[PDB]
This record gives structure tokens, C-alpha cells and sequence, in this order.
């Protein structure tokens, strides 16, 4: 018999051909594929499909999944489809067909008595987020990205230190030491950088030996050619990456000179368009490099009418310039740019920019970085129309392009794609559900290794749990030996093999960086540009093959007023 | 007081109801967070007041009205539920529909 | 503008496609209410419905996957049932099989 | 020389004879014998006994007790007695009468240096609850049961996902391991259950042998004969408990062919009323069965005036019924029920019923499993009188009736009353200290395995810990290390045997469930009886012998209004 | 060149000769010496000194210290003194002249690669306080302290038991093996006292060997010759020191016959003037003795209009008395004396009482030793003018004489400075920073065994650390294995020797208690003064040669309604 | 209302602006903390309204002035920073000199 298709995704959450709206933006995806077959869709509670010989089958613990995800719209770098998520071993099992073999046809998801349920009929599930750009200020920083969707946090830092405050950098084996055993107290999946300024290899190599999975240049500790060099001639035999925030006051040579040290060899660039740091006004052209990785910083996405005041101001407190001397006024002019900032959304847009992230309370917001990446998309909807590889009447490559900026693109930089960055088989089981009203701001679920860690939840006492107030609390995976078995501490090569994790006790799960320096901007996912770019040192208009990019300011954002208190 | 954790989470509740009660005094539309404050928290002061769970159910439904409310927020809030101790214990109200 | 909103694509869904189906008459003759799910074995449903449970060996319910039939006191109706497929083993309920069929 | 009594009481908290309000309700409890020699109380303070070569001894530790609760007035089972209580080593040593053997008579509780002091004078000291029916929804709720006065929680669950919302099950070997790690960063005890829906009993074997006390059957996985079957075939090869939540929708037959199912076997019945789920109209009819351990969930107790409205709603929501198909309509008006509501609380004042329980956050409030214990006693006492077993002129014999449904039933249907469950010697230390106004509802010290866990605590700054605001807050008992020797993990026979604990490094102590299979209706403390009850199927009206079982709503409850901020 | 004093202090912080005025009191600090070589001072961030080959090294990890606090101005017991900080390994590795030796003259504290900085230019920096009167009545006390300054408690407690409420006891193995396992939870270093109580040696021995510090003697559990010889006794052969709260009572003995008892041998005594506790009206003649040495707890430090009412209905609350029984009103108007309270603080000011403390949550508030020791500081220059040991137009030796109250004095009286109680090298890395405006009030940094472990923190989500709400929040010194390895648990010799370390499986760094017994007023510094003084039976006023020792209540204090909300 | 942990420390500062509020309406002079929450709490308000971040740098320097306030407060604050979600999302608020 038949089922209306108004219906049917009323009862199952959307099927091939239907769109949905994200959140409040301009953004619709349409379902691509349908991995169900019809009539044979699981779903649970009473009376329903997921019962002893019905969608449930006889398998015992080995032979069936530990959790289902029911009737999941999956947004992901490779696809919008609809299917059951298997989940086993804290690892992602299957895509697929959820059921039972013995009365069910086509199933690839065995459920069986040992087989936990979530029922994503309705929602949207996406991989959990993988922030890089992280100052280790204060602790606090865990639970706030792990709420807005990252489950992954790499960066540096000590505390609420002058060197914190200002760089990702964890300074030395003890204070390494110190943060790994840190880390295990964390609900999100941790690797660290070191402080990569110096010109003598064997203090780096030390700081990679403790644990360190990258190292960051930082103009603060000297951001200088043969700092770089030092930094990268390290990370080629160690097989970290190397973060850079550039020599803004241009005082050892231009970009080009920077370019020049770094000869061809693989690195991050943090804040690629600049208003986070680095060589004034030029730093943006680094995007044209095959050998670069570029990422954006969160407040400058997207160009809003308040951006520039609030910069100008947000830099004359972060560096004590007072608006009195000409020349820390000349500075701040030199480095907040209305050119480059409007210019960023764009190189978002066509693939330019690869990666997003916050610099977390360092110019920088760390609960933003999904909903930041998501208003940047929705406001080049609006003025540039589809991009080219659009095919249909709806937005999924550009959804594909952008989702791959804080999921998959800051994993493969940091050579940690083979654990974490997407719903691929094999990998953690870090996924986020979303009610797609509340896309990108506020999730349902957050997963953490095939275990909730942190969901809204209503009142404690309630018959249900639902009732207000609802607020997000930290769930069983986030608890002491299950919150360690459903994390990862990642650890350079050379730390794992001299027994750092033994030695300092470490108790989560551990995974070890690889392909760090291998990586270019050809595998950066949906998101693999090289413009031919250009900076007025007069003017700072960015041209791409003499073509002014710019963009206008947005008065009004989605993902705003109508969801937060404040 | 010996305020029990379940005491001390309705704090936090009726506080972002005072939020918002300002706000709409000032004559804005509320947001999301707001308007479900607004109404939990009205609710909670029906029941020390000794109304009935059904008078509640129905009293609910008229605190705001779509006018006051941003766009969409209506079809965001299907229903408004909170627990409160009533004359007679605990009770669970829940307002269908409550935006119109 | 709704927030996360659905744009579905007018139609339908054809359900259960290509497999066998059968329509059997059912009574209630019980005292107290019976529903029935989408997957539950209908040959061996609550010995209180009355029906051709030869026919039913190896059926479930053709309905949306999820959903029930409920028979009230002296109900009767004609219900439509789809075959079991996969390995087509049938294990639980009154443990009537507990094996092949 | 004499004292007056009322001086006497005054001074050391009531004696023999004398009357205490439970609360605000109209319960009152009379000492029926007090084990020290007046004169010879122990107090503790400037002047006062419990001083060295006094009321305090020469003794090594290995010759006192670290802890003695002065002048307790214990409400149990078995009593309501005015006692000094000592413990040791974690558990309850004796009860009788402290001090110093070296000048004082009597001594059965010897206080040395070694010696910590509760000043119980004035106070109610009960055993800590025993809550049966926990959904592991989120992780809160140990706090807040905590809180309440409930030291132990037996349930199941993964966190907040759809098959925990519904049904008390920790579905497989790894959440269950996951989530016995998680219990060690818990202040309560904890046993878990697994998912008992499955006709293939080695999928039962391998759950109990990672580590569950017990299988919960629910009608959401089939609740079929089938499945009962199974369940308790291993229940009986590995002595662990099956909780039931029947069959509502009567699919696989009606309440008379679960029984056959069950054949006989021990079970735990869960809400048995059946608002909370199971055959209907007549689940309630389970308690007339000698093997039958009858439960209730918390909602439905007592009947009050917005019961009905409550629920019937409460349904809706939890289903997605929506009032407008008759057959929704239909479903939720078979399963809500004003007769079965009302006769529950009568069946439960005649011992019929025997446990009380939450459903916590699954149509079940998990801080008032207690209080509302409670308000069925005063409503019933209200309603009937005196129960036919009250011997003076008070509500003794109801008030230990009443306190072993949360208390030693509980304990015995799970088999873990060798460890807790009542004031007994050997037991953990598991203790609960009430003000008399607060009793039930607020208590004054919640103590773990002999250390305080949770208690109302003042300003922290303050020069006393009395000064506002007093709210509660986790103490020493629920700290890390201090906390794993204070609480149980509680694991099967198979679990223990198989090294459970020392493969998932659990760092709580252990202990070991037995006796789930001999324990029947004729041991359920106070409330053994087996009424002969029927059910009309067309008007739902319960009869014992042909009598109408009935009671009246409540308009106004005690221990509500007086007590709570919202 | 040149540069101007003022644009200097803006820059750097305020150099030799330069005043600084603590928080809003009337007590002014002015640098003594300055360690740095003018021009070659080094600052942290954009285009400042620490970079690569400039004031940062080539140097390894082992050639460098992983902590410099640049610019400092400290404030000690040996001096106030602009100086940048080194910490290595945890601890103080230098007080000196940081940079690179390569460019750099008269580097003492070499930053390398491994180096991370605290910016302490424009700041004071302290070492941690050590409070010795704790009241273990719950663990919130840790937090609270901490964040006022406090570093070290040492004190006694179960949590909140009547015992633990009246006295600083934690009684017997078994619970001083508990509570040494929840200290590994806390960000503070804890010791424990014993129940001193008792006439039986062994009975002692066995709790020190259990693991406490020392032993109190409370009133509370008899305060009496015998029972304090035997604590002497047993502290004499196991190198533990002996707290005591004297006998108010006289019950006993006068206190003449206490200090008999005693007999020459070393003895911290607790609220030494009497209000908090001890021979009425005379206890505070004590400090009169060698070998006595004299701390006061907080509600008393400043005398002020609110003391007496506040004091006299404080005890009456405490004790139960009632104003309608003349004896319990005779017996509270005994231990609360205006007289005694107003000598107290010139006695401080003399250097005759040598510690302060709190008497937390029992007389005493937790966070307040360190605003009213600067309090008291305060009112005696107001009333008293320059200390005969002033030199100077400043306060410097006041200042050094009352830091030392809660700092080193606390540390050699409980035979812990060599761990800590100072800026000295070797010492545990335990330094506040505070900013002049709220210095003794609110520090801006506390720093544990060389990690930050509590700080004010701004808004989470913030582009900087700064933005409001600004409220403290636990760091990464206070986290899981990383908290462990930075702060220390103190046992005494015998534990140690034991192996109660391994046996409790205790987390955190060990230290152990040496010098209880060799400490005497003398090695009180800047606070050994050994007055003649009397206290008369009938007026209770105090002399000290016959000259009356007094002082005139406050009407208005600083560090008080212009920094807290409540 | 699903509140993120961002939302629940702004109900903090919401609230001990409220303690500030009845304190001013005394006639008190602030102390410091009183003074740094009212003036915060204020822009909150104005970026809920709808006002900008330019607009509110400069109306923040008129919430209190130095004679509202105890002796010391205006040089113990030399700015007030506070960020809310403006109509355009989460912006940065500095008020330099804010008391004179
Ligand atoms: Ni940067
Ligand atoms: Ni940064
Ligand atoms: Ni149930
Ligand atoms: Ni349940
Ligand atoms: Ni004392
Ligand atoms: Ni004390």
C-alpha cells in the first residue's frame, strides 16, 4: 500500500527529494539518497518496529551494534543522505540499513539485544567539530565548544598566563606533561601545540618528544625566517604540523620573505585574512600556496556592520595602544581592514579558505565556530546566488564546501583525519544531532566515542525529561573512566614511542598524528583554491586575477536573536 | 532553606523569566529562550497559588500572543512544560500550543 | 520564514514493494482491548483474535512501519499482511517457531 | 535526683512513650524502648560527656568504633527505638548504648580517641532508600536522589537517548562496562540492568556476565511470553532479578498469558497500578501472585485532585498522541485510570503492594520516591484509620510498613539485603539524619558507607555553617578516593567470578548480588499479603473478595507547599 | 637615554624608591631594591623583548626555567623587592634577572623554548598563606580559601559532624585514611590533626602513624593535664605538632595549671586571646612563653563597633545558652571580653602574637585571613603610628612583620617551611599576584606548585578574556592528575616510613612534616616578642609591664563595602 | 530553552546588576562590583535592543557618574567590557573611562 509523502516524513524525518530549511538561514538541503528500503524502517518504543524477533534479532554482542542511530538525515562532506547509523566499539560500524536479518531484507546494521537506540527520525546528524585553533586560557573552554558541536580541540596554552592570553602554545616538556594529564579531565578529544620560535632544533624536538602534536610560530615569541625554518625543518622529521600567526610589523621582511623561509614546505596559516595577526596588509595572499593550509578566525566571519568598530576597539585593548599616539593608531589601521575582512567571506565562498575555527578568547569565540561558518554560507547565498557546482534547486555543495571547514579540513591539517572529522566507517564515533530548527547553534545529542556527552536536559526531578528549565549538562560520557574511554589524547609519533602515555599515567583512550606534512591544499575537502591573489599596499583591495573580491556588511545575521537569552 | 538541587534549577528559571519580562515591558518581541521563560515561569506562580493543573493548561495559552513574539518562534514551541509543587505535590503542566 | 522547516516533495511512498501479501478477516474475542505493531508475527498475535492463523504463518502487518492495528472488544476487520523476508526466521513471540518459516 | 520528661527530651531528643509528628502530616510515632541508662547519655561539647577518661575511653581504634550517632531516635522496620548507633570499618556495628567502659555501665559502643561524633539528640535516623526503578537518563539524578535521603540506585540506561527515555535498560557488554565505570564518579550505590527482551538466552548470559543484577523486560524491546521466558531462565541459572513492564497493548495475550509465561518464577513487577505501563486494564491484579514482587512508580501516589489531568496529558506527550484520533484517545484512556489510581494507594496501606519506586524522569520523579511514600501513609491514615496491626495509640505499625517499601523491600527483591537496605549490624553505614519538621522531605545529614556524602551546608565564608543560604552540598563522601571506598558497585555472581572489576580498573568497592530467585511475597517485609483482586473489564474497578478497593482524591497534600521554593 | 620615573613605573612597574599604596588601606610599600639592568628588563608580547635570539634562548628544557613572572614586585618576609621570578620543576628556581645570556647582561633566569610568562609588571606578588586552624567542615572551604590567597590548610574534620563542627579533629586511622584520599581532590596542600584527647599513648601514635601532622586538643573532648601531656609526649617522640584549645571552664586547673601541664615543650596555641576558645579570662597570658607559639583566628582581627554584639549572640548561638539563664550569660560574658579583643591587636603589632588563621566555619571565616590581617595592619598604624623597627617614610617592616603571619610563621610552627610559606629557592612554586587596587582582597593569579590553580575569568565565550561577568573559576592546577602533581599532601614522618602513601594509593606529591618540636617563639619572624603580661581577674584588662594594652573599636574598615557584592 | 553554558554565566551578571539596580535606587554610591554589573548589564540590554556596538561604547560612559559612586570606583574601572548578541550576533562592547 501507499503513504503520502507529507506523511511519511512527518513519521521518518525527510526523504529523497525533500528539502529542509537550516536553523533561520537562507539554506535549504534536499535528500540525496535513501539507504531504507520502504515499509522496512526501524523505529522504536511501543508497538513498535525495534522488538524481540521483530527489527530486533537473536545476535549476540559481537555479531550486532552497540547503538543505533534511527532515520538520520547525515550532512557530511560526502554526501546529505538519509540512513541507520551503526555504531560499535565507540567506532562508526556501518551506514546503512538498520535491523534485523532473520524477517527484515537489505540490513547492514544488525540490532540485537545488546544494541542501545537514538532516534534521529526528524534530526539532522553531522560529525562533530574539530577546532585548531585553541588558547588553553582556562578549562571552562571544554564544555562551552563540546555544547556548540566540537568535539575535537587542538591548541596550546597554560592557563590564564600573559603567553596563553596571546599564543597556542604549551611551552616545554613539564608544562606539556602538566596538560596531557589535564586533558583526561576534558569531554572533547585533545592534542597540543608547543611553542615552535627557536633556532636551535633540538629545544623543538624536545617539546614534540613530551607530547606535542604541532608547534606554533607566534610573532610574540618571534615569528622570524630562521624560527620558521627551525620550526619546519623539525616538523619534516617529526611528523607534526606547524601553526603560523606572522611577523605583522613586517620587521624581519614582508610576506613574501616569510613565503621565502617557509620554501614550499607544509603549514597552517592561522587567520589567514589577517585581523587575528600577521604581516600588514598582505598576509591573505598566502591562500594562493599549494603548500599552505589556510584557516579563518571566527570574529570576522562574516563581515557584519559592527565588525569594524568592534575590532579596531577589540585591538587598542588586547595590545594597550591608547587612541592618543598616531603611530599605535597607525598600527591598528595597518591590521583591522573593512578590504580584507569583506574579501574573507568571499575566499570562503569559492574554496579559497579552508578551514574555520575561534582562537578562543584571543580574538576569538569558542562556542561560534559552527554557527560563524554557517552565517558566512548563508550570507554568500544571499549576494553571490549558487556556486558553480551546484546541481539542483537547492544548496548542498555549498553546505558540503562549508561543513568540510570545521570537520574534515582541520583534521586532515592536523594529521588526525584517520580518527576523527567525519561519519566515515572505522573513525570515533563523535556526531552531533541536531533538530534542524537549531542547526548549527544549539545541538540535541553530542557523542563523544559512541557515548552522550552533554545534551540539554530538563529538570532533574520531572516525570520527564523535558520539562523546563532546559540547559545543557554533561552526560555519562563525560563522567571519569567513561569520559577517558570515549576521548582521544593525541600524541606526536616520538612521544608514543618513548612511553609518555605510561609515564604520565594518561588514562583515555590515545591516537598518534600521521600525515602532517604530506597534506596540501589539493586535499583540502570541497575547499582546494589557489588564487592568483593580490594585495594594494595603498588601498588593501584584494584582487584574484586583477577582480576586485569584496562583500557588503550584514545589518541582520541568522543564528542570532531568535535563539540566545543574551 | 535547605534548598534542594531541583529548588536551586527553578531559580534559574524564574530568572530568565525576569529577563524577558522586562524586555516585554519595553515593548520588544521575544526571542525563543524568553518566551519559553516567560510562560514556565508564569506557570510555576499559577501553581503556588493553588490553580488547578487543567485551569493552567488552558491559562498558559494566553501570555503571548504571535504579535509579541519573533517570526517562527510560534512553530518553535510546540508546547511549554514545567513541574511545580501544586497544594497537592509536584505536578507536571503541559501548555499545546501556547503561541497563537 | 520557519525555522528548520520542511519543503517535501508532493507523492507517495509505495511500501513494501514486491512482496507477498495476503488479507485475512479478524475478531476480537476478547474481553479487553489488542493492538498490534507493523513487525509483530501475526500467526501468533493474542490467542483472543480470531482468524485463519495457517494463512498468517509467516506474515506481519502491511502497514507504515511503526504503526499498530487496534481491535477493541467485538471488533473485527480484514486485515492486509506482507510476508516476513531476510532469512525468514522467526524466533520470540508465544514461541510458536523459534526457527526457519 | 529525677528530670521532668519534657526537660528530658528537651535535652536528649524524646524517650519511651513518647509521641513525634512525622512532619506536617498527621503521623505520629511513639518510642517503644530506649537502650540507654538515664543518667548515663552520651553527649558531645564544651562540658558535656563524650570527653577523655568520661564518656570517652583509653581504647586503640581496633577497640572503639570511628563514628557513633548519639541519642538517635530510629524509625525501621523492625522498630522505633531510642539508641546510640556505632560504626565501623564503613558499617553498622552496634545499637545500643556509647561511652566508656572505664566508668560507665552498660556499654555496648566503646568511643575512644579514634571516635567521630553525630549529634543525632532530637533527630529521626533511617536507613538510606533503595530506588529500583532508575532510567540512567542523565547523571544529575544521583545528587538528587542522594538528596532526598536515597543512598542506592538499581536501574538502567546509556545516557539521554530514546531506548534509556523509555525503558530502564543498559543494553549490551560495552555500555554496560561503560557505564560501571561511570558509577565509580557517583555518591549512591549502583546495580545496573540490562535489556531482558531477547529469546536467545546466550545474548542474556553475556550481559549478566559483564556485569548487570539484573534484566529488565519492557513492552518497547516485545515484552512477549517469548521474551519473559528467556529472561527468567537465565535469571534463574545466574541469580540475578527480572523487573517487567508487560505488555499494554495486550499483542501477545493478556494479563493471564504473561503469568502463564512466567510460570511461576520470581519477578519484579514495575508500576503495577499500570499507569507507568502493562497489561490493560488489569496488570494490578500481578499482586495476588505468591512470586510476584509488587512495585509502584511515584506519580501515581497519592491519588490527588490534577493526578488525572496530570497524566492523562503526561501520556499523551510521552506517545505523541494528539486528542484528535479516537484511537490515540482510546489507547491513553485504557492505560490512565481513576480505579486503579485509587486502589493502589489502599493496596499499598494493606501490604499488597510492596515496594515504592520513581520511573526517574520516564513518568517518575526521582527526589520524591520518599515523601510521597509518605503522603500515601497520611492519606491513608486519613482515609481508613488505624491499620488492624496497630497495637497503642500511634501510627508505629504503619510507619514500619510504610518505610520498608523504600528501604528493606527493595534491598531483598534486588538481593543486595545482606549489604543495605535497614539499620542492621554488618551492613554498609548507610544513614539518613532528619530534623522531625523535615522528615521525609528535607533531611539533615545523608551519610555513605559511613562518611557524610551530602548535607544542607551554610555560607561557606561564614563564621558557622548555619548562616544563609543553606542549600545542599556534596561533602568528603562523594570526593574521589573517599567516595569509591564509601559507595557499592554492585555486580552479578558471573561478573565478579569473570574479574569484571579488575578488567575495567572499577575503583569503588564491590559487592556481589545473591538470593534474586528465593526471595517471594511471603518475605516483603510488612506486605505480604496476596489479596484475591480482580479488575472489571468494562468499568476498571478493582475488588478484593468481591469488595470495591477505592479512595478519594486529595486536594492538599503535607510535605509540599511548607517545604519546597517552587 | 633617558626615560622619566613615571613613564618608567607605567611600563614596568614601580622601581627602587617608588611607593605603592595596598588596596584602600592607609599602608604604603615602597621597593627597596630592584634586581633587573636598567634598559634590559623583559616584557612578553608584540615586538617586546621575550623572541627568539633576543630575551628568549637556544637553551633545552634543562638549561631554562618553564615559568618566569616578569617584573614582580614581591612582597615577603626579607623584603619587597622588584624582581623577575623562575620556576622550574615545580619550584622557586630563582629571584633575579631573566633573559638570554647570550645578548643579555646579568641573566640569573634563563628563558628558553620551554618558558612560558606571567606578566607581573604594575603587579605585587606574595607567596601563598597558609591557614593552620581549619575546620574540615566541608570541602567547599578548599575553593573558597584558595581563591582569597591560601595555598596550604592544615586542620581536622570528618565534614559536617558535631565533632568536626566544635573541633579540628579528624579521629582515627579510619578516618584520617578517608580524608587524606579526598585531599587529593582539592587545590590546596592539606595536613590533618588528630584527635589529641586521650590519656593512652598508643591511641595517639596510631593516628599519627595513619598519617596526621599533629594532634589538637580541644576542650570539647577534655582539655585536660593529662590529656595534653600525653599529645606533648607522644609529639615529643614523633615529631608532630600539638595544637590546643585550652580549658575555658577552669575546670581542670587555671591557666597556670595548664601551662604546667605543658612544661616547657612546644605547643601552637589556637585563638590565643581567648574569644574563639580557652581559660577564661586569661589564656591570652601565653604568649608570654618560649615555647608557645601564639596564633588568633579571624571574627576578632580587626576590634570593631560590630565585634561584641556580634560575638557575644555568635557564642550564645554556638553553645545554646539562651539570655534568661544568668549562669549561661555569666559563662558568655567570661569568654567574650572587649578588654582581651582590643589588646589582641597591638599585641599582633608588637610581634607578640605570631600567626593568624581563620577557625573555619566554627568562629572563623575561611576566606578572610588575609583582608583582616591587612586590617589589623591598618588600624594599628592608624592608632599607633611608625613601629620602633620602621625605617624609612614607608610601612615596609609592618608590612613584613604582618605578612609573615600567614605565611612563614604558620609553615615553621607546623614544620612545613620547607616546603613552603615563602618566595625562597627550592620552595614549592605556591605565588599570588594581585594587583595593587585589590591587593589582600582579590588576587588576579593563584598559582599552585607552578601552575595557574584559580583566577578570575570573563565571560567564556568572549573574543578576550576580559569581558564580564569577571567571577573566579578553576584552572588547569586545579584538574584531575595535573592538580596531583601540584599541590602536596603533608604525613608525618612515621606514616611516611609506613607506606601510607602507596597503601591509600594517594594521587598528589607527598611531603613530610620535620621541625615541630625545635620551633620556638624566637623563630617566629618579625614576631617573637615575649611580653610580661597579666590579665586582671576582675576588669580583664591586659598589661604588659603594668602599662594597659588597648586600642579603640572601628567604626569603618578597607578591604571591606568598596570590593564585595554582599 | 536549551540554555548553553555562555547563556547561564550572562543570568549571572544579569542578576547582580539587579542587586546594583535596588542599591542605586536607595540613593547608595556603588562600590566597584556593583558599578561593573550595572553598566554591563545595561549593554546587554541596548544590544538586545538593537542599538550598535558604536552607539553603545559611547552611551555606556553615562550610566554612572563619579558621584554615584565611592571614592576610588572610577579609577578601579577603566573600562567596562561586556559582549551580547546583537541583531548581527555576538560583538565586543567596550566602555573606556566609563565613570567621570
Ligand atoms: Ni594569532
Ligand atoms: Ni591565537
Ligand atoms: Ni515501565
Ligand atoms: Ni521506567
Ligand atoms: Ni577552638
Ligand atoms: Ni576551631
Amino acid at each position: 500500500s501507499n503513504i503520502s509523502r507529507q506523511a511519511y516524513a512527518d513519521m521518518f524525518g525527510p526523504t529523497v527529494g525533500d528539502k529542509v530549511r537550516l536553523a533561520d538561514t537562507e539554506l535549504w538541503i534536499e535528500v540525496e539518497d535513501d539507504l531504507t528500503t520502504y515499509g522496512e524502517e526501524v523505529k522504536f518504543g511501543g508497538g513498535k518496529v525495534i522488538r524481540d524477533g521483530m527489527g530486533q534479532g537473536q545476535m549476540l554482542a559481537a555479531d550486532c551494534v552497540d547503538l543505533v542511530l534511527t532515520n538520520a538525515l547525515i550532512v557530511d562532506h560526502w554526501g546529505i543522505v538519509k540512513a541507520d547509523i551503526g555504531v560499535k566499539d565507540g567506532r562508526i560500524f556501518a551506514i546503512g540499513k538498520a535491523g534485523n536479518p532473520d524477517i527484515q531484507p537489505n540490513v547492514t546494521i544488525p540490532i540485537g539485544a545488546a544494541t542501545e537506540v537514538i532516534a534521529a527520525e526528524g534530526k539532522i546528524v553531522t560529525a562533530g567539530g574539530i577546532d585548531t585553533h585553541i588558547h588553553w586560557i582556562c578549562p571552562q573552554q571544554a564544555e562551552e565548544a563540546l555544547v556548540s558541536g566540537v568535539t575535537t580541540m587542538v591548541g596550546g596554552g597554560t592557563g590564564p598566563a600573559a603567553g596563553t592570553h596571546a599564543t597556542t602554545c604549551t611551552p616545554g616538556p613539564w608544562y606539556i606533561s602538566r596538560m596531557l594529564q589535564a586533558a583526561d579531565s576534558l569531554p572533547v578529544n585533545i592534542g597540543l601545540l608547543g611553542k615552535g620560535n627557536v633556532s636551535q632544533p633540538d629545544a623543538l624536538r624536545e617539546q614534540v618528544a613530551a607530547g606535542v602534536i604541532g608547534l606554533k610560530i607566534h610573532e610574540d615569541w618571534g615569528a622570524t625566517p630562521a624560527a620558521i625554518d627551525c620550526a619546519l625543518t623539525v616538523a619534516d622529521e617529526m611528523d607534526i604540523q606547524v601553526a603560523l600567526h606572522s611577523d605583522t610589523l613586517n620587521e624581519s621582511g614582508f610576506v613574501e620573505d616569510t613565503l621565502a623561509a617557509i620554501g614550499g614546505r607544509t603549514i597552517h596559516t592561522f587567520h589567514t585574512e589577517g585581523a587575528g595577526g600577521g604581516h600588514a596588509p598582505d598576509i591573505i595572499t598566502a591562500c594562493a600556496h599549494p603548500n599552505i593550509l589556510p584557516s579563518s578566525t571566527n570574529p570576522t566571519l562574516p563581515y557584519t556592520l559592527n565588525t569594524i568598530d568592534e575590532h579596531l576597539d577589540m585591538l587598542m585593548v588586547c595590545h594597550h595602544l591608547d587612541p592618543d599616539i598616531a603611530e599605535d593608531v597607525a598600527f591598528a589601521e595597518s591590521r583591522i581592514r573593512r578590504e580584507t575582512i569583506a574579501a574573507e567571506d568571499v575566499l570562503h565562498d569559492l574554496g579559497a579558505f579552508s578551514l574555520t575555527s575561534s582562537d578562543s578568547q584571543a580574538m576569538g569565540r569558542v562556542g561560534e565556530v559552527i554557527l560563524r561558518t554557517w552565517q558566512v554560507a548563508h550570507r554568500m547565498k544571499v549576494q553571490r546566488g549558487a556556486l558553480a557546482e551546484e546541481t539542483g534547486d537547492n544548496d548542498n555543495f555549498r553546505v558540503k564546501r562549508y561543513i568540510a571547514k570545521y570537520t574534515i579540513n582541520p583534521a586532515l591539517t592536523h594529521g588526525i583525519a584517520h580518527e576523527v572529522g567525519s561519519i566515515e566507517v572505522g573513525k570515533l564515533a563523535d556526531l552531533v544531532v541536531w533538530s534542524p530548527a537549531f542547526f548549527g547553534v544549539k545541538p540535541a545529542t553530542v557523542i563523544k566515542g559512541g557515548m552522550i556527552a552533554i545534551a540539554p536536559m530538563g529538570d532533574i526531578n520531572a516525570s520527564i525529561p523535558t520539562p523546563q528549565p532546559v540547559h545543557y549538562r554533561p552526560m555519562f560520557g563525560a563522567l571519569g573512566s567513561a569520559r577517558h574511554h570515549c576521548r582521544l589524547t593525541f600524541l606526536s609519533q616520538a612521544a608514543a614511542a618513548n612511553g609518555v602515555a605510561e609515564r604520565l599515567n594518561l588514562r583515555s583512550a590515545i591516537a598518534v598524528v600521521k600525515g602532517c606534512r604530506t597534506v596540501q591544499k589539493a586535499d583540502m575537502v570541497h575547499n582546494s583554491l589557489q588564487p592568483n591573489i593580490t594585495v594594494d599596499a595603498q588601498t588593501y583591495e584584494v584582487r584574484v586575477d586583477g577582480e576586485l573580491i569584496t562583500s557588503e556588511p550584514a545589518d541582520v545575521l541568522p543564528m542570532a536573536q531568535r535563539y540566545f537569552l543574551f | 532553606m535547605e534548598l534542594t538541587p531541583r529548588e536551586k534549577d527553578k531559580l534559574l528559571l524564574f530568572t530568565a523569566a525576569l529577563v524577558a519580562e522586562r524586555r516585554l515591558a519595553r515593548g520588544l518581541k521575544l526571542n525563543y529562550p524568553e518566551s519559553v521563560a516567560l510562560i514556565s515561569a508564569f506557570i510555576m506562580e499559577g501553581a503556588r497559588d493553588g490553580k488547578s493543573v487543567a485551569s493552567l493548561m488552558e491559562e498558559g495559552r494566553h501570555v503571548l500572543t504571535r504579535e509579541q513574539v519573533m517570526e517562527g518562534v510560534p512553530e518553535m514551541i510546540p508546547d511549554i512544560q514545567v513541574e511545580a509543587t501544586f497544594p497537592d505535590g509536584s505536578k507536571l503542566v503541559t501548555v499545546h500550543n501556547p503561541i497563537i | 520564514m520557519i525555522p528548520g522547516e520542511y519543503h517535501v516533495k508532493p507523492g507517495q511512498i509505495a511500501l513494501n514493494t514486491g512482496r507477498a501479501t495476503c488479507r485475512v478477516v479478524v475478531e476480537n474475542h476478547g474481553d479487553r482491548p489488542i493492538q498490534v505493531g507493523s513487525h509483530y508475527h501475526f500467526a501468533e498475535v493474542n490467542p483472543a483474535l480470531k482468524f485463519d492463523r495457517q494463512q498468517a504463518a509467516g506474515y506481519r502487518l502491511n502497514i507504515p512501519a511503526g504503526t499498530a492495528v487496534r481491535f477493541e472488544p467485538g471488533q473485527k476487520r480484514e486485515v492486509e499482511l506482507v510476508a516476513f523476508a531476510g532469512h525468514r526466521a522467526v524466533f520470540g513471540f508465544r514461541g510458536e517457531v523459534m526457527g526457519p518459516l
